[PDB]
């Protein structure tokens, strides 16, 4: 790709985006998802090989399946109040195809098969966009439509998708299926604690993307996608294998990390709500992603695997790689907790 | 609701389902993309022609622009697919199991 | 499926023992069709025949699992003259428990799903006498 | 207001202290960004780039500052609801009559 | 009776539906297609939507289709399997058109059936706008509008245009 | 919106098509013109959780004229009692 | 019902001569991909996606009647120049090229 | 929900203005001109109102003006306004534009026989002014009262009592 023509479908990637978030009207919401998924397919066809077009081809046929059915829940919303704006629905009908189609979007169980495939398909920085950026658009209209959203339908999703992406994250050795089925886990909790305060959704996406982009920065650092491509590490960035350990130990909620302030935070909203099987089941069942995140980090960091002869040539040049924002998203990523409060500003 | 309705909204439905129940070539799946978006227009414009609700006369347009926009995406990838092994069969995209 | 669970609510304990049993089959049986379902779809049955097979074989667990439940909950609770006793239920569990260790010939197996199911059965019961929530209506 | 991180009410608010403890922790999350850049990039961690890890801290110190604000400001707007909301249902929240321990029946459970 | 035009075209339309959703081959399947688009055409000119209609025609039937049957014959099919000549499509096909025939004739018997939802039976006519003599198409002022009101509206769908074409040469590129 | 963009810089980038009682070409109002004006007022303002209370009349005002569910319902009644009577000879239509 | 007859009269009038082209005494007693250029469909979808932008621009004679015609034009204007745009990206790219 | 009330069919009677478009068309720029009075005042009553039940009377005054106003062309002006609109009737869209002959002896009659002035451009489409004694209405969308706002919110910001207050922080 021309680099004035990636700038400017990276941009478009993020107007589609930001439409969804500034528009009063449905069908504004509509077109920015359309114009969305119309750039982000480039970036996941843009080192052409079949892996590639395969991913491209169940992502394309995913996200229009669900676009059509935002459109029918749009369409059934007129009919029963004659109005576009962006708000609660006035059918039950409309609510469902909406919330299903909106689960669709995000890759939630069991919607949730083109996730870790998409995102093996594509490279590191196109994964980096996908698991990231692409979820502001659904949760952002998830959070203007909760008031009429079926309490059952989205808190089995919420459930079917920490269980999924729990289990199907312990069989995987590929690094970009580990974050597909990472994701797929984080975004059951941001759902669960929807119905009773969306501000946690928001704190739990804004910290999830935060340590998402550290993983896929450290893994494209070092140009990583495989568990034993990412244990050569110590013999040759031992910082990097540190990051990784506080980045991955943060991602499984342990405290004093950032990554336990949403799910403790999650589990003080539902309580206050009387609901005390729910974050428990959640909690413990969360208990198998701390398993294979601590997989990762004894190949990587807690042992030192064997290496090759070869690597003695990688130690005499330099990492040139950008690692944009990389010291700070770290940071953030794993020394936040002491400024838990500052949560209300999301408020 | 009036007897159109109910036809129109089962004709979503039968795509949907043929979208859902694969066979073989992907075009038959596009194809079936292409149908709901048809029952969709239709629906829309009868409802709105019917409310005589006017500045919204538009809308069904830029829903036909926006999904032919997305059809072309479409085929472009069914001929990048048929490009690859010669036919454009959804099981032959199996390589990311 | 809220129907189904009205009516085996409905009811009290240690009473219309066939009632329950049905209800609890029902139950358990449409369970094991979701379970079918989803198994032939995202696992294609080898023939149309061997499809069947396997929708008889989860089916059939599932229900036996749900009607010994419902019977030896049922019964419990009318020997031992105690209807809202969360114990009726641990045996109720287990039973089912046990059967689905038969069901795999696997004594193993039998031995964990009595526990879990025991348990399970025991705290849905508590649960209902004290009105704990699992998809709690939000509030606050 | 919509869409305003610090509406105009807010000045009313006082500005949180240059000293804050958690300014301070911010403006040391800072400096660790600015050793973890040298870090990764095989820099002598402590003396490369002075001006680099000044503007770490000082950016860090920046935006913690306004971030800060809006806090306070949301917490204040909090509490401002919630009086209000008790004085306009006064029925809501009767001031009940409180007893002694003395007036107080508790029952003894002896440990023995 | 011509009262029902409406409610016929709406049957042949999901008539079509199931044509094309069986999925023959996609050949067959793109003729099911163009058969709903031009009934669905004259279902939207019955309710006075002559532009919208035509545009059915014009940009659904003139230009998609057309650039769907062109691509079938470049990279899908060039000679078709014989129609109905595999069970599954066949199965599909019967089992849709009973269904739709079973909703037909009950709602004709009682004027109102209910499939899942309560629809009525009386006519479409009967929901119709009774008086109207303006001198112009309303439906023609609203779209007209797109260029005074829908500043908005022609950016973001002229930016996606236009990025479409940027697209489908990066896609196709290789 | 997520983003209340249009209204904190004052641009209406979308608002004008959302409802069917605003501003129309030529002054050419919708047929639920006078239903949805009378519902919007009574619920501006107060929230939609109270709306759903305390505007429920106009709502369902609004939303007969948007269906006509009632309406259609009460013609199929008087059809059917004609077509019916018409068969015991009770009724003769007017010229 | 005018057109509708007229549209019937045609079609059924086709299919009569149709048929008896294809009768008459004789007196007798005794899927894949083709093999064609990837410019053909880039042709396909050019005209698909210009197709498009004609129909944003049918409505113009009837805009031109706006009192708005400041906006009118403008926005007139600005559709015409970016597909004016995208055929430039086109030419550029070598997008409208045969060797 | 009520009773719709409606007037007696004998309520609606009235003499109908029984002639074909082109001569109203013909006529249109006199009739305009002349019958403005009443015209304009039904046309307030329909607008105000919003109800045609509730105008009925002033509906009947513009049939009277009307017949009023064809009557007097029939009295003096008969032969040059048959010419008219017969030539208008002839024209598949009933132009103005091909009758401009006939059009000028027929306004040349009124004018001599009645001081009939044809309304120059733009003056039939101003905005005018109606003097009616019909009080002006009070509820015409027959709306209920309006649900109370909420207690709007008044008073000084003060500092969150002891910070956050979550958990453990002191600020
Ligand atoms: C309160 C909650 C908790 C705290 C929240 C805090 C949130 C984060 C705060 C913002 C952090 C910004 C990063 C800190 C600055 C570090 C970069 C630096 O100092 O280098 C000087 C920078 C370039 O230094 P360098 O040697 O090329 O590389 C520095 C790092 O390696 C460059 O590393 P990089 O590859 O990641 O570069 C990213 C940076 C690009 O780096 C820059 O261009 C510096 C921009 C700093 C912006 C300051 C933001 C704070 C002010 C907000 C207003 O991106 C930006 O532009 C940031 C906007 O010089 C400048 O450009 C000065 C700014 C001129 C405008
Ligand atoms: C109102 C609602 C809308 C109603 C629509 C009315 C109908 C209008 C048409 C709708 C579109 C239908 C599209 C059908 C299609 O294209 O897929 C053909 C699909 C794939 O075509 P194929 O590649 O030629 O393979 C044919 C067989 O699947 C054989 O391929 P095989 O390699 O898989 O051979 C082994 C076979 C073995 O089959 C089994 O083992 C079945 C065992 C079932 C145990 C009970 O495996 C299967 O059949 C897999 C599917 C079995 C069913 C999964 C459980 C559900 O084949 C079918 O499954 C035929 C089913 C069509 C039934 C028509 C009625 C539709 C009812 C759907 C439910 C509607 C609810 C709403
Ligand atoms: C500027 C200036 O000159 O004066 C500022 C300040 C003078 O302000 P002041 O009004 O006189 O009152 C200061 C009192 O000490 C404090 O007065 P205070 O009444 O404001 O009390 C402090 C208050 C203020 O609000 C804050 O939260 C500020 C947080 C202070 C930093 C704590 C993070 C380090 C955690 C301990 C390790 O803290 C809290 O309310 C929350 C309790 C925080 C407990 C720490 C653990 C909370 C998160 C749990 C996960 C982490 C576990 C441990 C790791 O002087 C300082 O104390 C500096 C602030 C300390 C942070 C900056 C230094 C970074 C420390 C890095 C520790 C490395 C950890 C190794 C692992
Ligand atoms: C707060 C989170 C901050 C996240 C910052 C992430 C910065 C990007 C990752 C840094 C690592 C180096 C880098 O710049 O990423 C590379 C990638 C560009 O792709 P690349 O392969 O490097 O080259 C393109 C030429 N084909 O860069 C990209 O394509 C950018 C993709 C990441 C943008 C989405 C970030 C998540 C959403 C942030 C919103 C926060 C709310
Ligand atoms: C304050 C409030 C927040 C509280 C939460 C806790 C925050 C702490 C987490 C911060 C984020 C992680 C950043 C840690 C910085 C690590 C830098 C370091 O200590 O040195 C790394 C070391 C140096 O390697 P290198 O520079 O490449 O070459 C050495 C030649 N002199 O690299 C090596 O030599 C590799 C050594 C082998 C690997 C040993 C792994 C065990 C030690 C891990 C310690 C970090 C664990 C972080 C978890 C939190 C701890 C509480
Ligand atoms: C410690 C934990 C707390 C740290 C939180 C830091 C977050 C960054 C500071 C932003 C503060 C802010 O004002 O944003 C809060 C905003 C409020 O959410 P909103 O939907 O607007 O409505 C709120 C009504 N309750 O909502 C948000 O801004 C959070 C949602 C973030 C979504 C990212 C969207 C990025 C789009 C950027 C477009 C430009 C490209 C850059
Ligand atoms: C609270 C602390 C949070 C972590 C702070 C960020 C870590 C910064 C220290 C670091 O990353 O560098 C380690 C550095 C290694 O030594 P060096 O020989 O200079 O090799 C570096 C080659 N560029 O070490 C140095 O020589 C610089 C001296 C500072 C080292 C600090 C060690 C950090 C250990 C953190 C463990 C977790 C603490 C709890
Ligand atoms: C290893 C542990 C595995 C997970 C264990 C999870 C335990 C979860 C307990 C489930 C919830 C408790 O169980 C549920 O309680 C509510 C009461 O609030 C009951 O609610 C019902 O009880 C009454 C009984 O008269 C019925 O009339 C009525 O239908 C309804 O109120 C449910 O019938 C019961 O199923
Ligand atoms: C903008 C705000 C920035 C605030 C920065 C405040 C601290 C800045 C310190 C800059 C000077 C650091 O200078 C550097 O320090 C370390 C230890 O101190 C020295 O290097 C060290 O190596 C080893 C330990 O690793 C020891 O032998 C000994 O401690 C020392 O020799 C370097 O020889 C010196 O170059
Ligand atoms: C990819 C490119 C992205 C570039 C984004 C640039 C943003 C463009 C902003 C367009 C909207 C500008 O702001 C909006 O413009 C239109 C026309 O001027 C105005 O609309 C005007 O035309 C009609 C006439 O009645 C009505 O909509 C309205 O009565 C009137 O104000 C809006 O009052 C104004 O709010
Ligand atoms: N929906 C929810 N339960 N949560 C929620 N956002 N409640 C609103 C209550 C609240 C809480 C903190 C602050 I600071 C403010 Cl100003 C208001």
């Amino acid at each position: 790709m021309n680099p004035i023509i990636f700038i400017i479908i990276l941009l478009t990637i993020m107007l589609g985006t930001i439409i969804v978030m500034i528009s009063s009207h449905w069908l504004l919401v509509w077109i920015g998802f359309e114009m969305n998924m119309l750039a982000i397919i480039p970036i996941m066809m843009k080192n052409h090989n079949p892996r590639a077009t395969e991913a491209s081809t169940k992502y394309f046929l995913t996200q229009s399946t669900a676009s059509m059915l935002l459109m029918m829940a749009v369409i059934i919303n007129l009919m029963f109040s004659g109005q576009w704006t962006v708000m609660k629905l006035f059918n039950p009908m409309a609510s469902m195809l909406m919330t299903m189609a909106l689960a669709m979007k995000l890759g939630m169980a069991p919607f949730h098969f083109w996730v870790p495939e998409v995102t093996q398909g594509i490279p590191l920085s196109s994964g980096l966009i996908l698991l990231t950026w692409q979820k502001l658009a659904p949760m952002s209209v998830l959070y203007q439509i909760f008031p009429s959203i079926n309490l059952n339908l989205i808190l089995t999703l919420s459930v079917l998708s920490i269980l999924i992406g729990g289990w199907g994250g312990l069989n995987q050795t590929q690094l970009r299926k580990i974050m597909a089925y990472s994701s797929i886990a984080h975004m059951g909790w941001m759902t669960a604690v929807l119905p009773y305060n969306p501000t946690m959704t928001l704190l739990n996406l804004i910290i999830y993307i935060i340590m998402t982009s550290t993983m896929f920065t450290m893994f494209m650092a070092n140009s990583t996608t495989t568990t034993l491509s990412l244990s050569h590490t110590w013999n040759k960035t031992p910082i990097m294998t540190v990051l990784i350990l506080a980045t991955l130990l943060s991602m499984g909620g342990l405290p004093p990390l950032s990554g336990f302030m949403p799910k403790w935070m999650i589990i003080q909203e539902m309580t206050k709500n009387n609901s005390i099987i729910l974050p428990t089941f959640m909690a413990i069942t969360a208990l198998l992603n701390l398993y294979f995140y601590m997989r990762l980090t004894y190949s990587t960091t807690l042992t030192m695997f064997p290496s090759t002869n070869n690597m003695k040539m990688k130690w005499q040049f330099p990492l040139m790689k950008k690692m944009t924002f990389l010291p700070t998203m770290v940071v953030l990523s794993t020394m936040m907790l002491p400024l838990t409060p500052m949560l209300s500003v999301l408020e | 609701m009036s007897m159109v309705y109910m036809n129109i909204m089962m004709a979503f439905t039968v795509s949907l389902v043929g979208l859902l129940m694969y066979r073989s070539h992907l075009m038959s799946s596009l194809l079936c993309l292409e149908g709901m978006m048809l029952s969709l227009f239709v629906m829309a414009a009868l409802t709105i022609l019917n409310s005589h609700f006017t500045l919204a006369s538009m809308m069904p347009i830029i829903l036909l622009v926006f999904a032919a926009c997305e059809a072309a995406l479409g085929l472009s990838l069914l001929v990048m697919v048929s490009n690859t092994y010669g036919t454009d069969y959804v099981q032959n995209l199996n390589l990311l199991q | 499926a809220k129907t189904v669970l009205r009516q085996y609510w409905d009811i009290p304990e240690g009473t219309e023992c066939h009632r329950k049993t049905y209800a609890t089959t029902s139950i358990g049986g449409a369970a094991g069709l979701v379970v079918s379902a989803y198994s032939v779809a995202l696992k294609t049955p080898t023939s149309f025949l061997e499809g069947v097979a396997r929708t008889g074989r989860y089916t059939f667990t599932a229900a036996a699992i749900g009607a010994i439940f419902g019977l030896t909950s049922c019964i419990s609770a009318q020997v031992r003259e105690k209807p809202d006793d969360p114990l009726n239920y641990l045996i109720g569990g287990c039973a089912g428990g046990l059967i689905l260790g038969a069901r795999t010939r696997s004594y193993g197996i039998g031995a964990a799903a009595c526990a879990y199911m025991g348990l399970t059965a025991a705290l849905v019961k508590m649960g209902q006498l004290e009105g704990w929530q699992v998809f709690a209506e939000p509030k606050v | 207001a919509t869409f305003q991180f610090l509406p105009d009410e807010a000045r009313s608010l006082p500005p949180p202290k240059l000293t804050d403890p958690r300014l301070a922790f911010v403006g040391f999350l800072g400096y660790c960004s600015g050793l973890i850049d040298n870090a990764i990039r095989r820099r002598p961690v402590l003396l490369a780039g002075l001006h680099r890890q000044l503007l770490y801290i000082t950016s860090f110190v920046f935006v913690g500052y306004y971030l800060l604000k809006r806090q306070d400001y949301m917490y204040a707007v909090r509490d401002h609801d919630m009086f209000s909301y008790i004085k306009s249902h006064p029925e809501d929240f009767p001031e009940k009559d409180k007893k002694t321990y003395g007036e107080v029946f508790e029952e003894f459970h002896p440990v023995r | 009776m011509m009262l029902y035009i409406v409610f016929i075209l709406s049957v042949i339309f999901v008539m079509g539906f199931v044509g094309f959703s069986s999925k023959p081959s996609p050949i067959y399947g793109g003729l099911g297609l163009i058969v709903s688009g031009g009934v669905g055409c004259g279902i939207v000119l019955n309710f006075g939507g002559s532009f919208l209609g035509l545009m059915v025609f014009l940009i659904y039937l003139g230009g998609m289709m057309v650039v769907f049957g062109y691509t079938t014959a470049m990279a899908t099919e060039q000679y078709p399997e014989i129609w109905l000549s595999n069970k599954a499509v066949l199965g599909a096909f019967v089992t849709g058109l009973l269904m739709e025939f079973f909703m037909v004739y009950y709602v004709l018997k009682d004027k109102e059936v209910e499939v899942v939802f309560e629809f009525n039976g009386l006519g479409d006519w009967v929901i119709y706008d009774t008086g109207d003599s303006g001198f112009f198409s309303e439906e023609a002022m609203g779209i007209a509008a797109l260029y005074s009101y829908g500043t908005w509206l022609v950016i973001v769908t002229g930016w996606s245009l236009l990025i479409g074409v940027v697209v489908i040469m990066e896609i196709t590129r290789g | 919106p997520f983003f209340d963009v249009q209204k904190r810089l004052g641009v209406d980038l979308d608002r004008w098509m959302t409802i069917q009682s605003a501003e129309q070409p030529h002054k050419i109002p919708s047929r639920c013109h006078a239903f949805e004006k009378e519902w919007i007022e009574c619920a501006h303002g107060i929230g939609s959780i109270r709306a759903e209370k305390e505007c429920k009349i106009e709502f369902e005002d609004f939303r007969e004229c948007l269906l006509r569910q009632k309406t259609m319902k009460r013609l199929h009644a008087i059809r059917r009692q004609r077509e019916k009577l018409i068969k015991e000879g009770k009724y003769t239509p007017p010229p | 019902m005018n057109l509708m007859l007229a549209l019937l009269t045609n079609f059924t009038l086709a299919t009569l001569l149709v048929i008896i082209a294809f009768w008459l005494p004789q007196l007798n007693v005794y899927s894949a991909r083709l093999p064609f250029s990837m410019k053909f469909f880039l042709v396909a979808i050019t005209f698909l996606l210009f197709d498009l932008e004609i129909a944003l621009l049918l409505p113009l004679p009837w805009a031109s009647q706006t009192a708005n015609l400041n906006t009118m034009l403008t926005m007139a204007l600005f559709l015409i120049i970016l597909l004016a745009v995208s055929l430039a990206y086109e030419w550029t790219q070598k997008g409208l090229e045969w060797t | 929900p009520g009773i719709v009330e409606l007037p007696s069919l004998e309520d609606l009677k009235v003499q109908e203005v029984k002639v074909s478009s082109s001569v109203l068309k013909a006529a249109a720029h006199h009739y305009g001109a002349q019958c403005d009075k009443p015209n304009k005042e039904f046309m307030l009553c329909r607008w105000e109102e919003k109800d045609p039940r509730r105008c009925l009377e002033e509906g009947k005054l513009v049939n009277q003006c009307a017949l009023e106003f064809f009557r007097q062309i029939k009295r003096h002006c008969a032969e040059p306004f048959t010419e008219y609109w017969t030539c208008i009737d002839y024209s598949g869209l009933q132009l103005f534009r091909r009758c401009r002959k006939q059009q000028a002896q027929f306004d040349e009659c009124v004018l001599d026989k009645l001081g009939w002035v044809r309304p120059d451009l733009g003056d039939l489409s101003k905005v005018t002014k109606v003097k009616t004694d019909r009080p002006l209405p009070e509820n015409p969308y027959h709306s209920r009262a309006r649900p109370e706002p909420n207690p709007e919110v008044e008073g000084d910001l003060k500092p969150a009592r002891h910070g956050s207050r979550l958990f453990f922080w002191t600020m």
